[PDB]
């Protein structure tokens, strides 16, 4: 039940960005990272599975 | 055995065909001066490129990969019959010639765990890392004997492995006569060649994940014995064949595999003289400027990274003592201020670079370690990292998360160049004169403007004094360069290579004008391309300058000065003590730059270069 902006934050974390390798030879990261504060029981480890 | 071939249409084909080959008469070929290199520099073996015998021959090439011996015996004797052409009495000091293989072999690329069965009797090429090696060991050819009773002399043939299987009656060692008059053996008449055996296996990075290794045995004959070593990356081209187990009578049907060794790789002036003559200082000055476009700003820093790359001068004098030339700089800033970005450029264009983190690797795997040899009982050394990277680069991200114990370690790298070892059985000392990059985050999290910077670094002055530069970088949050922070950060992020269509998944001196890379105002100036840049670092790292008279004096008397204003600093902190070691900085850094633009002696202007850069490390608001 709710979070629905939570939900769509995983969906594009699961599409994911695209890398970007340069001339230079350096790399830029084409992935996303998340964190999740919050008190117990807020259904936060049944997302993750 | 008296028998003997008359005829044979298929080898004498072959060997008519590689004469062909190497004829380079009517032809744009090379392989004629190949040849007068390898009678000029007395080595015999060539290499040959598959692709070009692909190109001029197919079928002898598919014969060739399909077929090993035969065609590379047939190779050999064409390789004997032009030495000959070209210059008989050269062919005489050596019994044969071998030859090389190059160029890309396609479906025989194969790693040393997809090697099968299926490549048996072929030429294949395998990528991998050296594990084990075995001490060089002569092996007899020919014999010769003696006999003081009756004062002959006899020499006798030795082939083994030139024949694919030996017996008994040969592989004897002669010890009497004819009459049992003993004989005595006579070493200096002999022939011997040397003998190695190694280990490769696959490369770690390579090898999916969470499986156990595979690897591969070598033999290496005479000419390539000293050319691999442990811990080391190579490519080796050679022929697959079984092992001939040794005479019995019940055999269990599994043969042992060898690789047999041919090619052993180890994986990697007009334009420069009129650039370097014509620019002086503007060489530096692009060259800085152009170090690495993907980073923007922090001109000190890649002032730094170019006076790493050009690096001083060593110097030897008569009582045998050693004076330091290497450069060493440290980093500290807050988070996102791309330190990382210039420790993995500075990996990607420097020769002989090694990454090692703060708690990646410790005190023993840094310099070196001792063990005992359970084999033979002895004891052997095992170069650490900095051993390897002599003459070289060492970056270490997280410097400040690195025990107390390393740094002491690394003291002995830093100061003199040199590692000391000992151990009840053997004592060395060796050689590892390094440069070192090292970035740290500062002890709060953020750099805190109001505290001094002795509290925020959280070092003491030895090591302080042990680096040659530190440098503060700070994220100041102003509109303007925020702005063009972002809009750099978006047009290196809508950039996309040419030549590959939108929507896809996944020389010059100057580089060619982008209009997103650079933009419309940069249309004045250009950036060096990199290939010419790299030459041109090692052709000024090749060049020797000396120090004037004039710049002498004046160095000395700008570091009193600096140590008379230790007083007249109030307004502002220092960041590094002044010792001894900022005079040879200076003398190092201005060398550096004589270094920069290509001549003979050391300016005026090295040296100021050299002292506002101490000027602006040194000293902090
Ligand atoms: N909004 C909700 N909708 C459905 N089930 C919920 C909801 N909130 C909590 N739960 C139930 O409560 C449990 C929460 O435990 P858990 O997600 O492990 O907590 P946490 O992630 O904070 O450790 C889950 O098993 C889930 O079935
Ligand atoms: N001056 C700069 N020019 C271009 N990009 C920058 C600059 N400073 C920071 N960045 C960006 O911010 C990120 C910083 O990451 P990183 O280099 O790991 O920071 P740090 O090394 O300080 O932890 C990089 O991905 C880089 O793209
Ligand atoms: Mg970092």
């Amino acid at each position: 039940f709710g979070g629905t902006d939570m939900k769509k934050a995983i969906a594009c974390l699961l599409f994911g960005g695209s890398r970007k390798r340069l001339p230079d030879g350096l790399t830029r990261r084409g992935d996303i990272n998340l964190l999740m504060l919050g008190d117990p029981g807020t259904a936060k480890s049944q997302l993750l599975k | 055995a008296g028998t003997v071939v008359l005829d044979d249409v298929e080898l004498r084909e072959a060997q008519r065909d590689y004469l062909d080959f190497l004829d380079d008469e009517e032809d744009q070929g090379i392989y004629q001066s190949k040849v007068r290199e390898l009678i000029s520099d007395n080595q015999y073996r060539l290499i040959v490129n598959v692709n070009d015998l692909r190109r001029k021959n197919e079928k002898r090439a598919n014969r060739l990969l399909n077929n090993a011996f035969e065609e590379l015996v047939a190779f050999q004797r064409a390789l004997k019959d032009f030495v000959a052409s070209i210059d008989a009495t050269y062919a005489k000091q050596y019994e044969e010639f071998y030859v090389g293989l190059e160029g890309s072999f396609g479906s025989k690329h194969v790693s040393p765990r997809t090697l099968t069965s299926c490549f048996l009797s072929c030429v294949v090429c395998v990528e991998g890392i050296v594990t084990k090696c075995s001490l060089v060991r002569p092996k007899v050819v020919r014999s010769v004997h003696y006999c003081p009773a009756t004062k002959k002399t006899i020499e006798r043939r030795y082939s083994d492995l030139t024949t694919l299987v030996a017996f008994p009656s040969s592989s004897v060692y002669p010890t009497k006569d004819e009459e049992n008059n003993p004989l005595e053996t006579e070493y200096g008449l002999s022939v011997y060649k040397d003998h190695q055996t190694i280990t490769i296996q696959e490369m770690p990075e390579k090898a999916p994940a969470g499986q156990l290794p595979r690897s591969v045995d070598v033999i290496l004959d005479d000419d390539l014995v000293d050319k691999a070593k442990p811990g080391d990356r190579v490519q080796v081209v050679g022929t697959y064949r079984c092992l001939p187990g040794k005479k019995g009578g019940y055999t269990s049907g599994t043969f042992r595999t060898v690789l047999i060794a041919c090619n052993v790789k180890q994986m990697s002036i007009a334009k420069i003289k009129k650039f370097s003559k014509t620019r002086s200082k503007d060489i530096f000055d692009q060259l800085a400027k152009s170090l690495a476009p993907s980073i923007h700003g922090h001109d000190y820093v890649k002032k730094a990274i170019l006076c790493l790359l050009l690096g001083g001068v060593e110097r030897d004098l008569e009582n045998g003592s050693h004076i330091r030339g290497d450069i060493n700089i440290l980093l500290i800033g807050d988070p996102s201020v791309a330190k990382s970005q210039l420790l993995r450029y500075v990996l990607c264009t420097a020769p002989r670079a090694i990454p090692t983190t703060g708690r990646g690797s410790s005190g023993v795997g840094l310099t070196a370690a001792v063990t005992t040899d359970q084999e033979t009982g002895e004891r052997r050394l095992e170069a650490g990292a900095m051993v390897l990277a002599d003459r070289g680069v060492v970056c270490i991200d997280e410097f400040d998360k690195m025990s107390d114990m390393d740094r002491t370690a690394i003291h002995e790298v830093m100061e003199q160049g040199r590692v000391t070892i000992a151990k009840a059985g053997i004592h060395a000392r060796l050689n590892a004169r390094c440069s070192v990059l090292a970035a740290a985050n500062p002890v709060y999290g953020r750099y805190d403007q109001y505290k001094t910077p002795m509290e925020n670094i959280g070092l003491q002055d030895s090591l302080l004094s042990r680096f040659d530069l530190l440098f503060i970088m700070l994220d100041q949050m102003d509109p303007e360069q925020d702005r063009e922070i972002s809009d750099h950060v978006l047009r290196m992020h809508r950039y996309r290579a040419p030549g590959e269509q939108d929507g896809d998944a996944m020389t010059q001196i100057y580089e060619k004008h982008d209009n997103l890379l650079h933009g419309t105002k940069k249309k004045k100036e250009k950036m060096v391309s990199a290939a010419f840049m790299k030459k041109y670092i090692h052709v000024a790292k090749i060049i020797k300058p000396v120090l004037t008279q004039e710049s002498a004096t004046y160095i000395a008397e700008e570091y009193s000065r600096l140590r008379s204003q230790d007083s007249m600093s109030s307004d502002t902190a220092r960041t590094s003590p002044v010792t001894a070691r900022t005079l040879e900085t200076l003398i190092r850094l201005a060398t550096a730059h004589a270094k920069a633009r290509m001549s003979k002696t050391v300016d005026l202007q090295d040296a100021e270069e050299a002292v506002e850069l101490v000027q602006y490390a040194y000293f902090k608001k």
